[PDB]
């Protein structure tokens, strides 16, 4: 997250992070036993860690759990970053408490202007590596689907839309794909990509999570 | 040198922290980044070995 703040401690219960050796992206938590993710973080062995804050100063309350099923939106394109969205079954539910609970899904798609909440231990500089440990948040409004087309031609398709500052200097970044956009106490977006961080004219690209509110509740039905 | 030893390390577009390494042409060194996880080009190696045998 660049040009944000530090989030409270445990303010987000909804969102965890992916791990396989190190912390890669970061997901929500949509059910007891299910998180949301993009899937350009897919690999074939991830540890899900919940409740977490300072990502390497554990305090002993965090939640760590395997995924038991990692699985991709079937139409997603590696190329084209069509349909970015992934879900994980991990292999046991979590423990609901005050830091580890859901975030709901959308019952409406994002509308232009809302102000949604971005969060993650991406990095921190547009120009530079600074990978925080402590969670960062940044709000930002839902932009127009024609100043998302505007700033990225031929490259946004139905399952996309931007969050952020056509200005530049508030973005989302590296290690926080598969993050969460919440707007209104709803999962709207998934951290997908972008053309650099923050940079003018280049807003973060996310997947519009309302598309697959079928394909989720297909998806979680057909694996239980 | 293969030409693409002397590609500007590209973290692409996708936002994953995908740790790779890449031959930097100023230290003459092989180094860690981020890999996003698309895109990007061939200056991207798993291990430090494989940087170090291409480069």
């Amino acid at each position: 997250i660049v040009g944000g703040y530090t989030c409270e401690e445990n303010s987000l219960p909804y969102q965890v992070s992916l791990n396989s050796g190190s912390h890669f992206c970061g997901g929500s938590l949509i059910s007891e036993q299910w998180v949301v993710s993009a899937a350009h973080c897919y690999k074939t062995r991830i540890q899900v860690r919940l409740g977490e804050h300072n990502i390497k100063v554990l305090e002993g309350n965090e939640q760590f759990i395997n995924a038991a099923k990692i699985i991709r939106h079937p139409k997603y394109n590696r190329d084209t970053l069509d349909n970015d969205i992934m879900l994980i079954k991990l292999s046991s539910p979590a423990v609901i408490n005050a830091r580890v609970s859901t975030i709901s899904l959308p019952t409406a798609p994002p509308a232009a202007g809302t102000e949604c909440l971005i969060s993650g231990w991406g990095n921190t500089l547009s120009f530079g590596a600074d990978y925080p440990d402590e969670l960062k948040c940044l709000d930002a409004p839902v932009l127009t689907q024609a100043e998302c087309k505007a700033s990225y031609p031929g490259k946004i398709t139905n399952s996309m839309f931007c969050v952020g500052f056509l200005e530049g200097g508030k973005d989302s970044c590296q290690r926080d794909a598969g993050g969460p956009v919440v707007c209104n106490g709803q999962l709207q977006g998934v951290v997908s990509w972008g053309h650099g961080c923050a940079w003018k004219n280049r807003p973060g690209v996310y997947t519009k999570v309302y598309n697959y509110v079928d394909w989720i509740k297909d998806t979680i039905a057909a694996n239980s | 040198m293969h030409s693409f030893c002397a590609f500007k390390a590209d973290d692409g577009p996708c936002r994953a922290c995908m740790k790779r390494f890449f031959f930097n042409i100023f230290t003459r060194q092989c180094e860690e980044f981020c890999y996003g996880g698309c895109e990007g080009n061939q200056n991207r190696f798993e291990s430090l070995e494989e940087c170090k045998k291409m480069c």
